[PDB]
RNA sequence: GCUACCACAUCCAAGGAAGGCAGCAGGCGCGCAAAUUACCCAAUCCUAAUUCAGGGAGGUAGUGACAAUAAAUAACGAUACAGGGCCCAUUCGGGUCUUGUAAUUGGAAUGAGUACAAUGUAAAUACCUUAACGAGGAACAAUUGGAGGGCAAGUCUGGUGCCAG
């Protein structure tokens, strides 16, 4: 009701920031100049999910559907089941719970049903191997994601199980100012109701692109035989590069189109991974907002993270503007001394935040 | 040999005495604030004369008419803010207990250890014990030195039961000339000048201040046209302790005993009582007391009259007008729902990534001291990245760190406050969190205090100090039936802990709080006033909470193993709601209710495990949910004019007495004495 | 004044809670409930485990 | 004893027969019932024999 | 036992078996403390579940050895420390209502 | 004490100017813990130009369950009413006897204490003396541990009814 936003910009991020702050927000003029002007089904179902995991949180949707009033409550959590609508996958319905999970009154055991792959949002293996290590660095210990059945577009029938146990008081502030030596490159190519020949063709194209390096490279094959395969057939590949010493990881992933060549898919994913590593600095460009908001809610202390000038872009700017508007916090940015690159140390005074919802 | 072994054991024991629990200091090493010293005692023990003698020695200034907080300098690096608390105002005592860091506890000598001294000891011990220091006055009245030394030793040992043993207390002899003996005052002042303090959690997590100077800012013609009822814009001057107060306008602070405000404007001002080393460095880079509310020199300011004695990518980002595309255009020369980032086309990426050299470049003793070293490392990294940028960081992102004069102007402040404010009482400002601005019901655990006589009743008001606020609520005292339910009680137990749940503003778990009963000086009497103490355990917006009612019926036709019970319900529709259920008797035998009857309306048949008798009573245990009343009432004592005898909700016994009723009673529930006969069977 | 208004409504609530705490207790918030004490069919109106 | 107060060793008293059932005298507790069942089972045992 | 001394300081970390049903039992009188000399966690009794309600969390207790004489029916073989002091004050004084717990 | 050279360090009108004891008491050395910045040179001596001045040398008090010695918190009756009290055994059981009571009641004795006082002392404090008051349980209200029981229209758990924990 008090902090006012415009447009359909950063819906789940704004909801998460409202919940973590406690400041009541109102998002107005949502998709005004359209022919079905208002909200979306995945948007209203995400609001249903937020109301299901919190307590005493008042959400009201205008009859025009272009103005949402959110007044946030406390974070109960628990064990639940969300049947996501088919327009968006469970990666999109999971990532805000990755923001909100370990700061709750109870542990998180949620069972998501729907599609588990898209070109837009996060795949399950991507979200595991890519976003879990950032949280395990920031200091949550027992977190995991099981895959009971794995869907595929446009039919899905996939079930994932998010389980997060460690309820920490606040994330420990991080001091990463270096550029991690990448140890190895691993990956995984999965397939629902198509052939092991297609799986091996994907991994062969990937290794053919990555053959020009020296580090160890290993991609596993994951065919899904039987009842845990969903309805529609499809395939996809996910690649990660691990720095074993500090335990960092960068990643890129994609799926197979309706009539594309698996070798070309492997080439595209390998080149996207190498481009992300070239445009990376101690984080991924898709991991960045997670680590930024965690350093913001870390305790009352300067936290330091080495990011890249290329990693500064439009979305970084709009994220920092949203953070400045909600938490009243600024990111100081000092350039690193070394002149072969133009890395910037980001120092954020993590504001005083505590997991005040827990029971003792 | 033996000497080596015995000194090994002794050294081991003293090391394991010296270990501790790591806490974060949060105090400025550079320019620390004045330590706050608070004089507490009964209303006759000479604390004005003590504060006058201490100021006169500390700064060589005779200082009549002490009122309001008063900061003086001491040593090369210390300043002391002396503050007198009144002894008629339990709210003032509670505020002092939360804010103070050294407590000068002055107690009478001819008369021993009054209740106000004991009360302040216990409320400070609950809200976190600051460094306390006893002095004992009135020692001239003792006739014989045997009586004098006996009294000295008895007060000393009761005090050592209260505080750590060996807490030294200073004996002041006579009030000869509006002051005390200079020898004992020198010893006292040297001790409080070399006092050493310890880290406390509430201070080291919250930003707070004690307001020195006070003024309101409204137009006289605005007052004239609106008619004196208008909320007045008020400025507040003082120091800053504890935690960096954020420099952005729009925050929520509690002025204790007034209300709950966002600040309107904040302005850093340089201290009028500066440290000697501060002034040394000030004069070096260029090439005494401060007491607004009281007298100083020979001049005192009134409301308006006077009385005098006769004689850059970062700022491009955080600019809000510019489109981000224009910002990145300037720095060089979309949404986030697409979690995949933007990329380059496939053939361009492959053509660029024929080569791998540009990325082959990047490719391949005591644990207490360890933890305290980690804290120190983080503190020094804090320090150097603070030192990196002066006009941006320490002005804005670091807030206004402790030890800086600040002026803060507010809105919506009450006319009652501005009019009836008299400067003998303190005004504390604590910086709340969003967790302490929200509301819900809190679950604490608490006992009745050990020196309070009467036990506390469920759904009966209780004023309590929790956080900065001092609000009156209706708690509900519950137990958990061996960790199964949350059944409510009707009283608190007399010598142990019971859970409690009550409406009110929320505070962090593990927070100690302390509740009193009646707080009027016109209602004190002679009993101890502190009522309950405990810790708030958890927060919620809704708890389930249960009261047990047992439906009672009597048998009227018994058989072998089967009876017709008659009086529990009213209708066969009711019994059909309740059928198949589990009943027992007073006599202990179990059974179930099995079927409704038809010709009488509320009768049923039940099967038991032995032949029930006619004399007995069947019962059905049932769990009805109760709900917590939503009464919330802050004190606002210094908004009130008299500032004592704040009277809110009365207690149940006093309500019955004032309305001339009598206590309810059940004569079929009062116990009797039973003498049963030895029974013989055929 | 605004403080005067606020204390007026709080005084009203004070009077209400005083009358409630002195008045008679609800049949369900007794113990040992009998059919001659509760209202008729109130046990079907209500909900208890 | 060991680590038990007297208020912890309180001695709870016992309730008597409800007043409206003074005809059906002396509400029977567990001790009286166990006397009854003991004697009934003795009689039944000798009858079975 | 824990090395040199007779008594060992430690931080209360968690409260084992608070969720048990039957009051005044072994798993209800047990807590878990981490010794500060080693940073090493180990489990330890308190007497009297009331005194369990005294000791809370992150609270600087001081343990001593337990010293059982003969085996009991329901006691846990293996816990070897009891709590003597809690944050400077002694649990027996807190229990007998002589002193208070300062923070 | 003086003169150099090293090191901290004070004041200013900016030219200049001055500086250093764990002896006695009192502190800091951790964020967690301990005797008074008292009295006197009256004794013991010492220093002087010397009977007389001086002396934190030494003496006098204050502080405290480190240790060490002595010993209070009661004694003597008079009733009244009851019939059971105690000891041994692995078992049946055996052995012995004016005992048991929060039941009534009488006068005597006294110091912890508070002090007229005097003594003690450089002046005091304490001790040793003694007028005046000062004992019936809430008075003048001693502790610290250890071994047992059973009580509810109480709660929890297991079970082959009414049981077991
Ligand atoms: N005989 C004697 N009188 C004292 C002593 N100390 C204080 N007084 C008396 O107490 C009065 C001083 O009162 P305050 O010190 O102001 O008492 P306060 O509680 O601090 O403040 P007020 O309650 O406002 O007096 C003077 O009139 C003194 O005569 C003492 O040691 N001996
Ligand atoms: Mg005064």
């Amino acid at each position: 009701k008090y902090t006012t936003f415009q447009g359909s910009q950063n819906f789940r991020l704004r909801i998460v920031l409202a919940t973590l702050s406690g400041k009541p927000i109102k998002i107005e003029k949502i998709r005004s100049g359209d022919l079905n002007p208002g909200l979306k089904d995945y948007e209203v179902s995400f609001l249903r999910l937020i109301e299901s995991v919190t307590n005493g949180s008042v959400i009201e949707i205008s009859y025009t559907g272009t103005t949402v009033i959110y007044r946030p409550g406390i974070i109960v959590g628990g064990a639940s089941t969300h049947i996501c609508p088919s327009s968006k996958p469970v990666g999109y319905f999971v990532e805000p719970m990755l923001y909100l999970a370990p700061f709750s009154k109870k542990k998180f055991s949620i069972l998501f049903k729907g599609i588990t792959a898209s070109h837009n949002d996060a795949g399950i293996e991507a979200i595991k191997w890519g976003l879990m290590p950032v949280m395990e660095k920031f200091g949550v210990r027992e977190c995991a994601l099981h895959t009971l059945k794995r869907g595929s577009p446009p039919l899905g029938g996939g079930e994932v199980h998010l389980v997060v146990d460690s309820l920490i008081a606040q994330p420990i502030t991080m001091h990463e100012i270096d550029r991690p030596i990448i140890s190895s490159i691993t990956g995984v190519a999965y397939s629902t109701r198509v052939s092991p020949s297609l799986v091996n063709r994907m991994i062969d194209g990937a290794k053919k692109v990555l053959k020009n390096l020296q580090c160890e490279v290993n991609i596993t094959a994951d065919v899904w035989r039987g009842e845990n395969s969903g309805k529609s057939p499809g395939w996809g590949i996910t690649l990660v590069a691990q720095s074993k010493q500090k335990g960092w990881s960068y990643f890129a992933e994609d799926i197979g189109d309706a009539g594309s060549i698996p070798e070309e898919l492997g080439e595209k994913v390998a080149c996207q991974l190498l481009e992300e590593i070239s445009k990376s600095a101690a984080v991924g460009r898709n991991q960045l907002p997670l680590a930024i908001v965690y350093m913001v809610i870390g305790k009352e202390d300067i936290g330091r993270l080495r990011i890249n000038k290329e990693q500064i872009d439009e979305r970084f700017i709009i994220l920092l503007r949203d953070i400045k508007k909600i938490f009243n916090t600024e990111v100081f940015l000092k350039p690193v001394d070394e002149a072969d690159n133009e890395d910037m140390i980001a120092t954020i005074k993590g504001i005083g935040f505590t997991n005040t919802s827990k029971k003792i | 040999p033996g000497k080596m072994a015995r000194t090994m054991q002794r050294s081991s024991d003293v090391n394991e005495r010296k270990l501790h629990v790591p806490m974060v200091d949060r105090t400025p090493e550079d320019d620390p604030p004045p330590f706050i010293v608070a004089v507490v005692g009964p209303p006759g023990t000479g604390k004005t004369t003590l504060i006058r003698s201490l100021v006169r020695r500390m700064t060589k200034s005779t200082l009549n008419d002490i009122q309001g907080p008063i900061t003086v300098v001491s040593g090369k690096h210390r300043r002391l803010t002396f503050l007198e608390c009144p002894a008629d105002d339990l709210n003032a005592m509670i505020d002092i207990a939360k804010i103070a860091d050294l407590v000068l506890l002055l107690i009478d000598g001819n008369f021993g250890f009054e209740m106000e001294t004991m009360e302040f000891l216990n409320i400070a011990q609950h809200h976190g014990m600051p460094r306390v220091l006893g002095v004992a006055t009135h020692l001239d009245l003792f006739k014989s030195q045997s009586t004098l030394r006996a009294s000295k030793k008895r007060l000393k040992h009761r005090f050592w039961t209260e505080v750590y043993q060996g807490a030294k207390l200073f004996y002041l002899s006579g009030v000869i000339n509006g002051r005390y003996p200079d020898r004992e005052i020198l010893n006292l002042s040297r001790f409080i000048s070399v006092m050493k303090f310890r880290p406390l959690k509430w201070r080291n997590e919250h930003p707070y201040m004690l307001a020195d100077r006070f003024t309101d800012l409204t137009h006289p013609e605005l007052i004239e046209t609106q008619g004196l009822q208008i909320d007045r814009k008020v400025a507040i001057y003082g120091y800053l302790h504890g935690t960096p107060l954020p420099s952005a306008p729009g925050t929520r602070v509690h002025i204790a005993g007034v209300g709950d405000f966002s600040v309107a404007q904040i302005e850093k001002l340089p201290d009028p009582c500066p440290t000697p080393f501060y002034q040394q460095k000030l004069d070096d880079f260029e090439r005494l007391i401060y007491a607004p509310m009281s007298d100083v020199g020979g001049v005192l300011m009134d409301k308006d009259a006077v009385y005098i004695d006769i004689g850059n990518i970062g700022k491009l980002i955080y600019m809000d007008n510019i489109s981000p595309e224009e910002c990145i255009r300037r720095w060089r020369g979309v949404d986030l729902e697409k979690f995949v980032p933007y990329f380059d086309t496939f053939e361009k990426l492959a053509k660029k990534w024929k080569s791998v050299d540009a990325i082959k470049e990047r490719f391949l003793d005591t644990w207490y001291e360890l933890q305290k070293a980690k804290i120190s490392k983080q503190l020094e990294i804090n320090n150097i990245e603070y030192q990196e940028m002066t006009p941006e960081q320490r002005q804005r992102i670091e807030g206004f760190k402790a030890g800086s004069y600040v002026r803060i102007v507010f809105e919506k402040v009450p006319m009652e406050f501005v009019k009836n404010f008299n400067p003998k009482f303190p005004i504390v400002m604590g910086g709340l969190l969003p967790t302490e601005i929200k509301f819900g019901i809190v679950k604490a655990r608490l006992r009745r205090h050990r020196w309070h006589k009467k036990i506390l009743k469920t759904n009966d008001p209780l004023v309590l100090s929790l956080g900065w606020r001092r609000f009156q609520t209706l708690p509900i005292y519950t137990t958990t039936d061996s960790r199964t339910r949350t059944r409510m009680l009707k009283y608190t137990p007399e010598h142990t802990y019971c859970n409690a749940a009550f409406y009110g503003p929320l505070c962090s778990p593990n927070t100690p709080f302390c509740g009193v009963q009646i707080v009027a000086n016109s209602d004190t009497g002679n009993g101890f006033r502190i009522a309950a103490t405990g810790i708030v355990e958890e927060i919620d917006v809704n708890i389930e909470i249960v009261k047990k009612l047992k439906l009672v019926g009597f048998p009227y036709k018994i058989f072998k193993n089967t009876a017709f019970i008659k009086d529990m319900f009213s209708s066969a529709m009711e019994v059909a709601r309740f059928e198949g259920a589990q009943i027992k008797t007073v006599s202990g035998i179990r059974g179930e209710i099995k079927r409704a009857l038809s010709k009488p309306e509320g009768h049923y048949r039940a099967a038991f495990e032995d032949k029930i008798l006619m004399s007995d009573i069947v019962i059905l245990r049932s769990w009805y949910p109760v709900r917590v009343k939503k009464f919330y009432n802050p004190v606002t004592s210094l908004l009130l004019k008299e500032k004592t005898e704040w009277k809110g909700l009365r207690l149940t016994g006093q309500i019955r007495a004032a309305m001339n009723l009598e206590t309810p009673s059940n004569p079929d529930s009062a116990y009797h004495k039973i003498e049963r006969v030895e029974r013989h069977f055929n | 004044s605004s403080f005067e208004k606020q204390q007026i409504e709080i005084r009203k609530q004070i009077e209400q809670l005083e009358n409630e705490a002195v008045a008679e207790k609800k049949w369900s918030l007794k113990g040992e409930v009998k059919a001659k004490d509760r209202p008729e069919d109130a046990l079907l109106t209500e909900e208890l485990e | 004893a060991k680590l038990v107060h007297d208020v912890q060793k309180k001695q709870h008293r016992e309730r008597s027969q409800l007043t409206s059932r003074s005809r059906y005298g002396f509400l029977e507790k567990h001790k009286d019932y166990v006397k009854r069942a003991q004697d009934f089972h003795r009689k039944q045992s000798t009858l079975k024999v | 036992p824990f090395g040199g001394s007779s008594h060992a300081k430690g931080i209360v970390l968690e409260k084992l078996g608070i969720e048990s049903k039957q009051p005044n039992s072994a798993i209800r009188k047990c807590v878990r403390v981490q010794l500060i000399k080693n940073g090493k966690k180990v489990t330890a009794f308190v007497p009297n579940d009331g005194c369990l309600n005294f000791v809370d969390e992150n609270d600087e207790v001081l343990l001593a050895g337990f010293g059982r004489k003969g085996k009991a029916k329901g006691d846990i073989p293996g816990v070897r420390f009891k709590v003597v002091k809690v944050s400077g004050v002694s649990l027996l004084a807190l229990w007998k209502e002589k002193k208070e717990k300062p923070r």
